[PDB]
C-alpha cells in the first residue's frame, strides 16, 4: 500500500530542485502554487571561465611571443584587463634572451630573479584563491614550455633552481592541465583539448587490448611493424597507388585490403566497391 | 582498379589476399571478424584519439566514419575528426606523440 | 537568456537533470515514466518517453558520454533501471531487484575508475553495480550501512593505483564515509555527526587541484553544513553553518568550479550562495 | 614600464615584489640600479622604505 504505516522509514517526496548542468546552465523546477514546468538558464555571467576565450586562445610551441601578443590581444577584446596585463607581463618574462646557463658560476639565473618565480608564484596563489582554472592552465602551460662529488651536487641543484615552475609541484599543474581539459571536452571543444594536454609532464599509458598487424607483401609472415623483420621489406603497400604506406592508412576488416587515407578517400568517394576486386562493398561492411 | 575489377569478375581464381590481420596484445590470439570485444580477454578496440569513443559504435560524408590508423605512431581515430585536426597541425595528437603521420607519406 | 520547457507529466516532477553536453533533458514524475527531450536551439522535442517502473521514480542520472548514452533511474518499486540508445532508440537493458524497499538515490562514478554505479535505499544497504563487459554486470553489496535508511549518496572526486571514496547519507543524522580497500572489500572510513535530523542530501564538491576537500550537507531540520579538510594527511572534517532555513531543505548542487552553491527546500524557492573573502557565505539571489 | 605605467587587480599588488626587488638589487653591490630605480618611481614606492637604508644607498 502506497503511503501506508509501512513507508515510516521512507522520507517525504521532493517537490522543487534546482541543479548545475553542462558548462553554464542551471535547471530548475518548482511546485506549481497538474505538474509545473522546467527552467533552464544560463549563468555563464557568474563562473570565472569564459567559453569566447576558450575559443579565442591559442598555444604554438614553436613561438612564445606571437602566442602571448595574440592572447592579450583577444582578452583586450573580451573585456578582462587584468588578463591584458597579465599577458604583458608574460610576454616580457618569456623572452629568449634570458635562457639559463649550464655553469652556474657565469649569472644568476632569471628564474632567482624576483620578477620571476617569486612573481609567478604570487600570479598562481592569487587565481588559485579566484579559481580561474583556465588561466591557471594556459600560465603553467606557457611557462613550461620555455624549459623544452660536490660538482654534481651543485650541477644538479643548478638544474633545479633555472626553472620558473618549481619542480615539487609538477602534480599540482598537470591537475590543473587535467581540469581545464575535461571543461574544454565538456565545451564541445576538442582540438583545444589536445593541444592543453599536450603540455602534460605525465605521459598516458598505451591502449592494452586489440591490435593490427599486416601480412608481409613478399613473405606473408605476421609483421608487427612497417618494415618487415624477416624480408626487411615495406609489409604495407597502397592497393591504389602500389606503393609503400608509412603513416596514416584505412582498411576494410571484413576484406582485409586498404591503403592511403587520401588514395582511399578519393577512390571510394563516388565508387563503392573494394578497389582490389575482392568483391566486398567495404562501405557497409565496415561503418558500423 | 577497373581493369582488377573486370578480370576478378571473369576470373575468380586471381582474387587478391587480405593484407591487415587482428591479433590482441594482451590475449596474443588472432582474431577473426564486427566484433565487440576479445573474444579471450573482453579487452575493447581502441579508442579515438580526439572523441575518445570505442571503434564500431555508430556516430556521401559516411566515410567520415571509418577508422584510420598510423602504423608508425600505433595511434588512430575517426576519419573526419584527425582529417580537421591534421588539417591545421602537423603531429599525432595523441600526447607525447611527435609522428607527422599525415605529412609523412606526401 | 531563459528556455521554458513543458513537461506533459501527468502528475507532479520529482527531479531533472540535462546530459553532460547540455543538448538534452530527462525528467522523472510520479506518472511512473520518464521523458527525454531536446533544448537545442531552444527546442522542445519529446524523443523518448519510456515506461518500465511499476512506482513513482525518484532520480534519474545521465552516464559519461565516453561510453554512451547511458540514462539510470531509481523508483519506489524496489528497482533501479537502466536505459540504453541503440541505433537512434532508446530501449530498456538491464535491471536491478537486490533491495527490500525504495531505492532513493543513485550516482555515477567518476569516469577514471570505469563504468560504476552507486544506488543508496531505505533497506539500510548500499549496491555498487559494477560493469564487467559483455552486457553483464557484478553486484557488490554493503549491508546495515545505516541505522534505518540510506537517503544519498556521492562519489569523490578522482586524485592520484588509485583510491575509490565516496560519502553517504541516511536517516542516523550520521554522514559515513566509505573506502574501497585492496582486497575489494568496503570498509567505513569515518563519521561525521552535526546535524540533528534527518539527512536528505550530501553533495561532494568537485576538483580543480587545490589541496582542499569539501562537502555540503542538508538535512530535514534546515540546518546546511560545509566539510573542510585542508590536509589529506590528517583526514579530520570541520564543519561549519552556512544557514538555518525555516523549513526542510531538499537539494544541494555545486558549480563546475565548486564557488557557487545552490540549494533547493521545502519552501518552493531556490537559493544560490557564494563564499565571501572572510570566510562566511552570503546570498546571490 | 607595464607595472606602473597602465575587473582589475588590486591596487597595490606589486608593492611587495618591487621592494623586494630593490633589495635584491643592492644585496649584491649593484647600488647603481636600486638608486636609479628608487629616483624614477617616486613617491610610488618611496613609503615602502626606510629612510635609513636610502640614506645608505645614496651615499
Ligand atoms: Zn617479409
Ligand atoms: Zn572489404
Ligand atoms: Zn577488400
Ligand atoms: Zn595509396
Ligand atoms: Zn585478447
Ligand atoms: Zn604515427
Ligand atoms: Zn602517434
Ligand atoms: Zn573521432
Amino acid at each position: 500500500a502506497y503511503g501506508s504505516y509501512q513507508d515510516a522509514n521512507i522520507p517525504f517526496p521532493r517537490t522543487s530542485g534546482a541543479r548545475f548542468c553542462g558548462a553554464g546552465y542551471l535547471v530548475y523546477f518548482t511546485r506549481p502554487m497538474a505538474a509545473g514546468k522546467v527552467i533552464i538558464q544560463d549563468i555563464a555571467c557568474l563562473l570565472p571561465v569564459h567559453k569566447s576565450l576558450g575559443e579565442l586562445y591559442i598555444l604554438n610551441v614553436n613561438d612564445i611571443q606571437e602566442t602571448c601578443q595574440k592572447n592579450a590581444a583577444s582578452a583586450l577584446l573580451v573585456g578582462r584587463k587584468d588578463l591584458v596585463q597579465v599577458w604583458s607581463l608574460a610576454t616580457v618574462a618569456t623572452d629568449l634572451c634570458l635562457g639559463p646557463k649550464s655553469d652556474p658560476d657565469l649569472e644568476t639565473p632569471w628564474a632567482r630573479h624576483p620578477f620571476g618565480r617569486q612573481l609567478l608564484e604570487s600570479l598562481l596563489a592569487h587565481y588559485c584563491r579566484l579559481r580561474d582554472v583556465q588561466t591557471l592552465a594556459m600560465l603553467c602551460s606557457v611557462f613550461e614550455a620555455q624549459s623544452r662529488d660536490p660538482r654534481e651536487r651543485e650541477r644538479d641543484q643548478h638544474d633545479k633552481n633555472k626553472r620558473l615552475l618549481d619542480p615539487a609541484n609538477t602534480q599540482q599543474f598537470d591537475d590543473f592541465k587535467k581540469c581545464y581539459g575535461e571543461i574544454l571536452y565538456r565545451w564541445g571543444l576538442r582540438e583545444k583539448r589536445a593541444e592543453v594536454l599536450k603540455f602534460v609532464s605525465c605521459p598516458p599509458d598505451p591502449h592494452k587490448g586489440i591490435e593490427f598487424g599486416v601480412y608481409c607483401s613478399h613473405c606473408r609472415s605476421e609483421v608487427r611493424g612497417t618494415q618487415c623483420a624477416i624480408c626487411k621489406g615495406f609489409t604495407f603497400q597502397c592497393a591504389i597507388c602500389h606503393v609503400a604506406v608509412r603513416g596514416s592508412s584505412n582498411f576494410c576488416l571484413t576484406c582485409g585490403h586498404g591503403g592511403h587515407t587520401s588514395h582511399m578517400m578519393e577512390w571510394f568517394r563516388t565508387q563503392e566497391v573494394c578497389p582490389t576486386g575482392c568483391g566486398c562493398h567495404c562501405l557497409l561492411e565496415s561503418t558500423f | 582498379a577497373e581493369f582488377d575489377i573486370h578480370r576478378s569478375k571473369l576470373d575468380p581464381s586471381s582474387k587478391p589476399l587480405a593484407q591487415v590481420f587482428v591479433s590482441c596484445n594482451f590475449c596474443g590470439k588472432s582474431i577473426s571478424y564486427k566484433v565487440t570485444s576479445c573474444p579471450g580477454c573482453r579487452k575493447p578496440l581502441p579508442r579515438c584519439a580526439l572523441c575518445l569513443i570505442n571503434m564500431g559504435t555508430p556516430v556521401l560524408a559516411q566515410f567520415n566514419n571509418w577508422f584510420t590508423w598510423c602504423h608508425n605512431c600505433r595511434h588512430g581515430g575517426h576519419a573526419g575528426h584527425m582529417l580537421s585536426w591534421f588539417r591545421d597541425h602537423a603531429e599525432c595528437p595523441v600526447s607525447a606523440c611527435t609522428c607527422k603521420c599525415m605529412q609523412l607519406d606526401t | 537568456v531563459i528556455n521554458t520547457v513543458d513537461t506533459s507529466h501527468e502528475d507532479m516532477i520529482h527531479d531533472a537533470q540535462m546530459d553532460y553536453y547540455g543538448t538534452r533533458l530527462a525528467t522523472c514524475s510520479s506518472d511512473r515514466s520518464v521523458k527525454i527531450f531536446d533544448v537545442r536551439n531552444g527546442g522542445q522535442i519529446l524523443i523518448a518517453d519510456l515506461r518500465g517502473h511499476e512506482g513513482p521514480v525518484w532520480q534519474v542520472a545521465w552516464a559519461h558520454p565516453m561510453y554512451g548514452n547511458i540514462l539510470a533511474s531509481c523508483s519506489y518499486d524496489r528497482k533501479v533501471i537502466i536505459w540504453r540508445e541503440e541505433n537512434g532508440t532508446w530501449e530498456k537493458s538491464h535491471e536491478h531487484a537486490g533491495h527490500d524497499s525504495s531505492v532513493n538515490s543513485v550516482c555515477w562514478a567518476p569516469h577514471d575508475y570505469g563504468l560504476i554505479l552507486a544506488c543508496g535505499s531505505s533497506d539500510g544497504a548500499i549496491s555498487l553495480l559494477t560493469y564487467t563487459g559483455e552486457g553483464q554486470w557484478e553486484v557488490k553489496k554493503i549491508n546495515n550501512a545505516h541505522t534505518i535508511g540510506c537517503n544519498a549518496v556521492s562519489w569523490a572526486p578522482a586524485v592520484v593505483n588509485y583510491i575509490k571514496r565516496f560519502a553517504s547519507g541516511g536517516c542516523d543524522n550520521l554522514i559515513k564515509l566509505w573506502k574501497e580497500e585492496e582486497d575489494g572489500q568496503w570498509k567505513e572510513e569515518q563519521k561525521l555527526e552535526a546535524h540533528s535530523d534527518w539527512v536528505r542530501d550530501v553533495a561532494w564538491a568537485p576538483s580543480i587541484g587545490l589541496p582542499t576537500s569539501t562537502i555540503a550537507s542538508c538535512s530535514q531540520d534546515g540546518r546546511v553544513f560545509i566539510w573542510t579538510c585542508d590536509d589529506a594527511s590528517s583526514n579530520t572534517w570541520s564543519p561549519k553553518l552556512l544557514h538555518k532555513f525555516n523549513d526542510v531543505v531538499w537539494h544541494v548542487s555545486w558549480s563546475i568550479t565548486a564557488n557557487i552553491l545552490a540549494v533547493s527546500g521545502g519552501d518552493n524557492k531556490v537559493t544560490l550562495w557564494k563564499e565571501s573573502v572572510d570566510g562566511q557565505w552570503v546570498c546571490i539571489s | 614600464r607595464i607595472i606602473y605605467c597602465s575587473s582589475r587587480l588590486p591596487p597595490d599588488f606589486f608593492g611587495v615584489l618591487v621592494r623586494d626587488m630593490l633589495h635584491f638589487y643592492a644585496e649584491q653591490g649593484d647600488v647603481q640600479m636600486a638608486v636609479s630605480v628608487l629616483i624614477v618611481l617616486g613617491e610610488r614606492v618611496r613609503k615602502d622604505i626606510d629612510e635609513q637604508t636610502q640614506e645608505h644607498w645614496y651615499t
